[PDB]
RNA sequence: CGCGACCUCAGAUCAGACGUGGCGACCCGCUGAAUUUAAGCAUAUUAGUCAGCGGAGGAAAAGAAACUAACCAGGAUUCCC
RNA sequence: GGCUAAAUACCGGCACGAGACCGAUAGUCAACAAGUACCGUAAGGGAAAGUUGAAAAGAACUUUGAAGAGAGAGUUCAAG
RNA sequence: AGCCUUGAAGCCUAGGGCGCGGGCCCGGGUGGAGCCGCCGCAGGUGCAGAUCUUGGUGGUAGUAGCAAAUAUUCAAACGAGAACUUUGAAGGCCGAAGUGGAGAAGGGUUCCAUGUGAACAGCAGUUGAACAUGGGUCAGUCGGUCCUGAGAGAUGGGCGAGCGCCGUUCCGAAGGGACGGGCGAUGGCCUCCGUUGCCCUCAGCCGAUCGAAAGGGAGUCGGGUUCAGAUCCCCGAAUCCG
RNA sequence: CGACUCUUAGCGGUGGAUCACUCGGCUCGUGCGUCGAUGAAGAACGCAGCUAGCUGCGAGAAUUAAUGUGAAUUGCAGGACACAUUGAUCAUCGACACUUCGAACGCACUUGCGGCCCCGGGUUCCUCCCGGGGCUACGCCUGUCUGAGCGUCGCU
């Protein structure tokens, strides 16, 4: 009986989501994801898998912030000026 | 009569915050009309009134930052915000007169033994 | 929440509330009924906010 | 005259929050 | 079930609302590729998985 | 030949750079030579189209002398659209025909401060090129 | 008993600062296999390599001899032949 | 005990140039709403999928049928 | 000074031929924009196989099959269309450990109204949990929320190359509180009472924090109301806590 | 005869090979070589008149301001007393802004509980209630203040 009739059985949730990478792999009973590795401060990562350091790094999200320094870099980081009013 | 941030610049806080009110107003009788079957001159209206709204809101940010500015031009210590952004390690290098400084056993052998000029005949 | 919601109500139609309740639609929006003072028409008000 | 127009340095202290006002005083 | 998270109710709520199908204006659109959304989901062939 | 290292003959380039090209880099794509009266009187050779110029068409299939005035300039689809350039859908509406503004000639120009302007810096560089070489 | 110095050590949402996390192609410090070759295999090899941990910068590290030599002597470090 | 540029390294990043390379089962997994859809409790695994036409001119109207579908007609150099 | 919109590549051909052969040439058709000869150079360069890879298609074959749980029949309506939908009437079954009425976990809109009958519902469908367009979940009193349970888990400390780990009162100056009293500073229904700062005095809890929608835990019941919600809305009558 | 079967050819299907195309790859080279408590990377949820995905953005939400440009954007509609010094659109980008989590910071992670200060509305000083704003994390350096010690002392 370990397996159709076995599969009725679960209805228990071992993951949920997690609060850092919103990923579905945050273990209830051991407080901990199994993909980021919160709540450690370090984020998880290994480089037995170049797949999943691709699929999580730096570019694939949004940049918010990053892609804004690369447009103020080509200027110099200028701060407190504007350009000669009409 | 479409609010363009030129016109707003010299005017009082509390004459924008009045203008600001109308706009507010104005949007969501607009948003009434988005449901209750407005012509699609109302519904065009949203956009064009939801700018105007940003239009005052930006004006009156910039002002109040322009004069917070001229507030603390001559003092010691600026609020976190109206201080350089940068990056973060630019914020943390030796400043100008931190670089140019020099011991004195620096400066005296830079006066004593300057580089020359020089030519060497062919 | 509630006290806000009967708050804003009150000063942007003029009116008086009598209770506000409120439920989180499945869609994610909030939907809240406000029932007005019995010194009031919610049928009358209505049409001021052009509902009706 | 519409088919006429048609055709073309200190701090103000008023725009100071009230909370900067309350701490200097 | 009934006894729900915020959260839970929340991430439900943004799955409700991506399932529907594509304006058809989206149809005259000058450069336009897309035919239908492909992006569809029914509660019993496939789950969420949260 | 091109000898800029910074700038690229490569063909994959340089189609990427015309078919996403910003709406005010389409503008001065979207540029039609002006008759033989217009470039003897201003000595200019090209403009970029405008709404409510006039333009003869010299190419496909309503190519001649008709003059018609320039209607809506799609630079999306790098088409511009003419008065009388039309033919007739199955249910009999007409609807204009998009013709490429390099197949056409500017017959009158629609002239504002800003075409004035734009007129003589074209006629100014011209004239120092000519006179660099005398 | 009290008062006062110093020393050692505390508490502050005290004044003003600074560290944390990420990326990690290249760089520095550790730790560190076994497939594999040896026609078997244990030293050996694989290899100070993969994996694991820490720390950076536009480069890093190194660097002005407790050196090389044994010549009629050379003269910090790094890189190429 | 200590500092020190240069010549050196750079499959990440920003911005470029090129090629005796591949040409949609190739070339990156990904020429396209691709690290997407989908699978797994999870760590992870992970595709398929390019081409009307010069121009939508994308077939009005008549007729049989409940309709899908047809027969005529029409657009186009071509709907062979 | 090659070929090509007066038609390239490709593809088809009971067309004419060439070569021992690998192959090639010409004719005809389709196609619609590129291509080939020669001298050299270069190679991801030649398929029948690998239970080869990926994609497609066969015969088997209109075949196996659409047989677990007793069962349907008559009349009418809508409709193009009815064994299967709806209504009425018969004949049956589940037979209060139910095929009844409600929940937990899980699902996540499947709920409700209207429309469609393309695809799906292994026949059909006028029907559906399918598709489409719009709606629907209302609380002091019902739960969470709080408590602690087995347990998990910081700080002090120890260990550790290090990310960190051990440990939960054990190597800790672990209390930011209180009736009262004393000094000032302020206030207000300035009368006299508050508030505040400091001092005096007093002080075990001895373990941060997390841990149950079945344990502990104050307090809401009756009637009506919707297409879909109600101990939540409305009517009536109460109650707990602050 | 005629079915059925086999072969060949025409036509029609099924299928998507081949060829031609290429806003994609790959490889080499060059210049630069820049994240974050002033809150990064990443994640969540929102934002369009009609908008599901992609894209962009953050309650000022397919963007504000400024500068350059100079008449569009466009699938449809619309035109704000929108559009030519009353500047469409695009581009640039120095001004302003930038929700929730996240090193993530009041404590916890259910949108649960607080504490301090200030402001406003309830009534009516204080209280009380509601709302708004600002603070309240660990380590650490310099300095400040308040202390402790049968630590070493000095005068009482
Ligand atoms: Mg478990
Ligand atoms: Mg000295
Ligand atoms: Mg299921
Ligand atoms: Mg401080
Ligand atoms: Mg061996
Ligand atoms: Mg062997
Ligand atoms: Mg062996
Ligand atoms: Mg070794
Ligand atoms: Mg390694
Ligand atoms: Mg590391
Ligand atoms: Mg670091
Ligand atoms: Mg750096
Ligand atoms: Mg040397
Ligand atoms: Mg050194
Ligand atoms: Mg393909
Ligand atoms: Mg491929
Ligand atoms: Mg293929
Ligand atoms: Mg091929
Ligand atoms: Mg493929
Ligand atoms: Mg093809
Ligand atoms: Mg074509
Ligand atoms: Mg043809
Ligand atoms: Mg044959
Ligand atoms: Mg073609
Ligand atoms: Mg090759
Ligand atoms: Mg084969
Ligand atoms: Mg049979
Ligand atoms: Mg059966
Ligand atoms: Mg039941
Ligand atoms: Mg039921
Ligand atoms: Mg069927
Ligand atoms: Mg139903
Ligand atoms: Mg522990
Ligand atoms: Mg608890
Ligand atoms: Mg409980
Ligand atoms: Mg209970
Ligand atoms: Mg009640
Ligand atoms: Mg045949
Ligand atoms: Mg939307
Ligand atoms: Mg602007
Ligand atoms: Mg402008
Ligand atoms: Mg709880
Ligand atoms: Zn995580």
């Amino acid at each position: 009986t370990k397996g159709t009739s076995s599969f009725g059985k679960r209805r228990n949730k071992t993951h949920t989501l997690c609060r850092r990478c919103g990923s579905k792999a945050y273990h209830l009973q051991k407080s901990t994801c199994g993909k980021c590795g919160y709540p450690a401060k370090r984020k998880r990562k290994y480089n037995w898998s170049a797949k999943a350091k691709r699929r999580n790094t730096t570019g694939t999200g949004r940049m918010r912030h990053l892609k804004i320094v690369y447009r103020r870099f080509r200027h110099g980081f200028r701060e407190g000026t504007t350009p000669k009013p009409k | 009569a479409k609010i363009k941030a030129r016109d707003l610049r010299g005017k009082k806080k509390e004459e924008l915050l009045k203008q600001l009110d109308d706009l507010k107003v104005e949007l969501s009788q607009l948003r009434v009309a988005k449901v209750t079957g407005g012509a699609a001159s109302k519904l065009s209206k949203i956009r064009v009134v939801r700018k105007s709204i940003a239009r005052v809101l930006t004006v009156i940010n910039q002002t109040q930052k322009e004069n917070l500015r001229k507030f603390y031009k001559g003092k010691k210590y600026k609020p976190l915000d109206l201080r350089p952004k940068k990056t973060r390690a630019m914020r943390r290098r030796l400043n100008k007169h931190e670089e140019s400084l020099k011991t004195k056993k620096q400066q005296r052998k830079e006066r004593l033994y300057p580089l020359r000029k020089y030519a060497v005949k062919a | 929440n509630k006290h806000q919601i009967k708050q804003a109500v009150k000063k942007l139609y003029d009116i008086d509330v009598a209770k506000v309740n409120t439920l989180i639609r499945p869609d994610g929006e909030k939907k809240a009924y406000v029932r007005l003072a019995p010194d009031y028409d919610a049928l009358d008000v209505a049409n001021k906010i052009g509902i009706i | 005259e519409s088919r006429k127009r048609k055709r073309p340095n200190d701090v103000d202290m008023s725009w100071i929050p009230q909370e900067t006002l309350n701490q200097i005083n | 079930s009934s006894h729900k998270t915020f959260r839970i109710k929340r991430f439900l709520a943004k799955k409700q609302k991506q399932n529907r199908p594509i304006p058809q204006w989206i149809w005259m659109k000058t450069g336009n590729k897309i035919r239908y959304n492909s992006k569809r989901r029914h509660w019993r062939r496939t789950k969420l998985g949260l | 030949m091109k000898f800029n290292p910074f700038v690229t003959s490569d063909r994959s380039k340089n189609r990427k750079r015309h078919f996403n090209a910003p709406s005010h880099i389409r503008r001065k794509i979207m540029s039609s030579p002006l008759s033989k009266e217009l470039r003897q009187k201003y000595n200019v050779r090209s403009m970029p189209i405008r709404k409510d110029d006039e333009v003869q068409v010299v190419r496909g299939h309503y190519k001649g002398q008709q003059i018609g005035k320039v209607v809506q300039v799609y630079r999306k689809k790098y088409v511009i659209y003419i008065e009388r350039v039309q033919r007739e859908k199955a249910n009999g509406t007409t609807v204009h025909v998009g013709i490429h503004p390099s197949k056409v000639v500017i017959t009158r120009l629609k002239l504002d401060k800003d075409r004035k302007k734009i007129l003589e810096r074209k006629a100014k560089s011209r004239q120092v090129g000519k006179e660099k070489g005398k």
